[PDB]
RNA sequence: AUGAGCACAAAA
RNA sequence: CCGGCCGGGAACUCAAAGGAGACUGCCAGUGAUAAACUGGAGGAAGGUGGGGAUGACGUCAAGUCAUCAUGGCCCUUACGACCAGGGCUACACACGUGCUACAAUGGCGCAUACAAAGAGAAGCGACCUCGCGAGAGCAAGCGGACCUCAUAAAGUGCGUCGUAGUCCGGAUUGGAGUCUGCAACUCGACUCCAUGAAGUCGGAAUCGCUAGUAAUCGUGGAUCAGAAUGCCACGGUGAAUAC
RNA sequence: AAGAACCUUACCUGGUCUUGACAUCCACGGAAGUUUUCAGAGAUGAGAAUGUGCCUUCGGGAACCGUGAGACAGGUGCUGC
């Protein structure tokens, strides 16, 4: 899928994920995990979620 | 150094937090070192308006709390402004973005914080002490709740030695887990010296 | 007890040192680093070496080699 | 395939959040897995109770942190939406992970 | 068919399945002999079964977590009692008697402080 | 109270945030062996005030050394009175 | 077998 | 492919939430026809089931002005403040608390069995390789029922030693190092090679313990760059004795 | 004292600073900050190089830094009788 790769500061879409329709700015990114730390705050709490790269895409 | 604090015993079985957030090992030390700048600012700022409790609940993304006042009028000021103010204050000295929620407390002479602190008012006032804790008594107990005690120790007087006296009424059994005590202490700083409040109210049982 | 993978000497007590070498015989270098390992370039100096209150005098020759500076000067004093 | 995690200091309250998860999440209609309890962390602190030499004299304290896992397997879109600001409550910790 | 018992100790839990079937009896995959014959406390398994005044007509299998030797040998006991009350309940009479009905509530105390175990202070000087 | 102690350990850990992280973890990169030495004569031009190591834990109420614990970030005796007042949460007598 | 003397304001 | 194997009711264990359960509730006797006690049935547990938290009015002018706060007194170009080194680790000695021993129920080698409780992001740090070792190498995982610390040890069989200052004991010392940290002289912790003090169960006196107790065996945490024989917790084996 | 290697330091020898290491008020200014040379045991003292903005009514806002003066700051100094 293009545009896969993402970066501090960028913006994601999970289909399966609840922190699709808001805002999100990911938290860490690995390679070594195959999948990157997402952290949106959940009712005021900032809360990291694991997505494959190929399972979210961006807007 | 025999007696337990009230608070600390019944804290798990009736009592809730002061403060109710939840934080891992990194946050801790840091949150509780906010809650402490917040909450001195707040009782500094506002010791004139005699607060009982200031209750701190954190989402964690902003810091949110319950502050207890017996009137509500001076803490709002006029249209909220002195709240907005303080809001503004205790938000750019918390590092994080503030809601200031204020409850009305009923029953002001039967919360042990405002007993004890105009306790202290009057000794910085030099009316004597057993005047003093007999008003105090005497309205808890006209006023409600059945148990009532207060000891005021040290430098009774102006004397050059300290004693402990203490008055009470009713009953307040302080080894019952089940019982509404709220134990609350201030401390009075006179020209001889400090002399120090200790105050019991035992609503019922829970 | 070191690592091996560096000995230790003050860097301002070895220029101080390498000034002394290429100056010749001169007065003892005043050193308050008990902490260096002296050297081969520094065997046959006459450096003073701070304990405490005052400073003693050290005339560094073959068979201190691996020791501190400070073995050489007393920090009590017993009897 | 989300599955949610959520630990706080109250076992009321965090039983409190774990049944608006399970009841949002059987409204709209989803397989979720039963509520499980993960085991609780106890974290004995021991400290001197008097300010000068009392060694014997020596307080017990404790902080007891209940994590629990609501084990989501089934998404859903009205699901997914609807678990923005599910437990509202600042004693309880979600996490949100695959 | 299969007769359960649930088998505690105060640190093991030894759950007991019994059938009926050859005598030899396995313990974790293993045999008993594999397991404590080297050790004692094989007859304090045994005596559940003794009770009865037989041992070849049944098949027992066992797992069993936690504890040390004798532990695990006295939780095994008490799930052999529980799978023998899951037997049959006129056997309860004799293993009343023998008092293996019950379960061995003698835990580990506490360290207490200031003492250095549950109940050895320390040497005291009266001067 | 114990002011120009507390102002001894604001200012090592101002000076060691500073001076470490850009330089320190370089110097020991080069220190450690690569899987005498010019690179090391090179790196012995280590100042002192920057180490991490000269920090003490000091309780943020009192500034007292002895006696403190990590989590709570205060002294036992602050962190007793807190406790009984009630704010730190979840802290309860282990009656157990 | 023995233990210096004073050091208990505590009040309308 | 011995991975407790994978669809898995989830049985059972386990985890933590709501409950049940024990109240002298019964049945005889004693007493006063009273509380209560003695026995037994029942029951997992019986009479406070076991442990813990909880420590009245007060005593000792008991302890802390050095955790903090504070009345009075004092210094306020010096009892304040910043640095380098040294000291708090000294040593003719006396005392308290512990650890290791004086061996044969033991020491040493090989092979093996069974736990609980915890900690971890400036962190715990697999596997594999190297080094006799402490350890060292761009090496995965895990903010944790998964990953790491992490090997439990007394025990069990086998073999050896056969009462010696010993194959008991490890102090001390001299070489060679590893880790940590800006630096291990004063003044660190382990590893390796070598040495092998006293010590043959202890005068007067004295301590703890009534059951999972004492003894004995290991394990973890706090503090902490590093450093416990101290502290705090955890479980394995497991007594003797109360007329 | 739930951790004494100059560092935790209170104690000692020596080099130094006196509205101060830690706060608030006044005036003069400079953003802050970063790199580097000479000494010295370091504290410090002389130099330089880089950067120099968000501003508003360019009041160079406000932090931070330095300098002069007092108000004061500080005390792990004494008395837990």
């Amino acid at each position: 899928r293009p545009k896969t790769l993402f970066e501090p500061g960028e913006m994601v879409r999970v289909n399966d994920g609840p922190f699709a329709d808001f805002n999100g700015v990911v938290e860490e990114v690995d390679y070594e995990k195959s999948r990157l730390k997402v952290s949106v705050s959940i009712f005021g709490r900032a809360t990291p979620v694991e997505l494959d790269f190929s399972q979210v895409e961006k807007a | 150094g025999q007696k337990v604090h009230p608070n600390g015993i019944r804290l798990g079985i009736v009592k809730p937090w002061n403060s109710t957030w939840f934080a891992n090992t990194k946050e801790f030390a840091d949150n509780l070192d906010s809650d402490f700048k917040v909450r001195q600012y707040l009782t500094k700022e506002l010791a004139k308006a005699s607060v009982s409790r200031i209750v701190i609940e954190r989402p964690a993304k902003s810091i949110r709390v319950t502050i207890h006042t017996a009137r509500p009028g001076i803490v709002i000021g006029k249209k909220g402004e002195d709240v907005e103010k303080l809001r503004k204050v205790v938000a750019d000295i918390a590092g994080v973005p503030a809601q200031i929620n204020i409850a009305e407390v009923r029953k002001p002479e039967l919360d042990a914080k405002l007993v004890a602190d105009s306790i202290t008012s009057q000794l910085e006032r030099r009316v004597m002490f057993r005047r003093a804790m007999k008003r105090a008594v005497q309205n808890a107990m006209r006023l409600g709740a059945k148990g009532i005690k207060v000891e005021v120790s040290g430098r009774l007087g102006g004397a050059e030695i300290a004693r402990t006296e203490w008055y009470r009424e009713g009953r307040v059994p302080l080894h019952t887990l089940r019982a509404d005590i709220d134990y609350n202490t201030s401390e009075a700083h006179t020209t001889y010296g400090v002399i120090g409040v200790k105050v019991w109210i035992f609503k019922g049982e829970i | 007890r070191s690592l091996k993978k560096g000995p230790f000497i003050d860097l301002h007590l070895l220029k101080k040192v390498e000034k002394a070498v290429e100056s010749g015989d001169k007065k003892p270098l005043r050193t308050w680093s008990r902490r260096s390992t002296i050297f081969p370039n520094m065997i046959g100096l006459t450096i003073a070496v701070h304990n405490g209150r005052q400073h003693v005098p050290v005339f560094v020759t073959d068979e201190m080699v691996g020791h501190k500076l400070g073995e050489f000067a007393p920090t009590r004093t017993y009897r | 395939r989300i599955r949610i995690r959520l630990k706080a200091f109250d076992h009321r309250l965090i039983d409190q959040a774990t049944a608006e998860i399970v009841e949002t999440a059987k409204r709209t209609g989803a397989q979720v897995r039963g509520p499980i309890p993960l085991p609780t962390r106890k974290e004995r602190f021991t400290v001197l109770i008097s300010p000068h030499v009392n060694k014997d004299a020596r307080d017990q304290y404790e902080i007891r942190t209940h994590l629990r896992l609501v084990d989501i397997v089934e998404p859903t879109e009205k699901t997914v939406d609807a678990l923005m600001r599910l437990d509202l409550a600042a004693g309880v910790d979600v996490q949100i992970s695959l | 068919n299969q007769y359960y018992g649930t088998g505690r100790r105060k640190s093991s839990a030894a759950r007991v399945f019994i059938k009926p079937g050859n005598g030899k009896i396995v313990i974790n995959q293993r045999s008993l002999e594999q397991y404590f014959g080297r050790e004692t406390a094989r007859m304090v398994v045994r005596q559940p079964l003794e009770l009865v005044d037989m041992v070849e007509k049944l098949d027992l299998y066992i797992t069993v977590k936690g504890g040390g030797i004798s532990g695990q040998a006295g939780a095994i006991r008490h799930g052999i009692t529980r799978a023998l009350m899951e037997y049959d309940e006129s056997l309860r009479s004799e293993l009343r008697k023998a008092g293996f009905v019950t379960r061995d509530a003698r835990q580990v105390e506490r360290k207490k402080v200031g003492l250095r175990k549950a109940r050895r202070r320390p040497q005291f000087s009266k001067r | 109270a114990k002011q120009s102690m507390k102002a001894r350990e604001v200012k090592r850990v101002a000076l060691a945030d500073k001076y470490f992280a850009k330089r320190a973890e370089l110097k020991a990169i080069i220190s450690d062996v690569n899987a005498r030495w010019n690179a090391v004569l090179k790196l012995q031009t280590l100042p002192r005030d920057s180490s991490p190591s000269r920090q003490r834990n000091r309780c943020r109420q009192t500034g007292r050394p002895h006696g403190f614990l990590r989590k709570f970030g205060l002294s036992r005796i602050k962190v007793r009175e807190a406790a009984m007042r009630g704010e730190i949460p979840g802290l309860k007598k282990a009656s157990w």
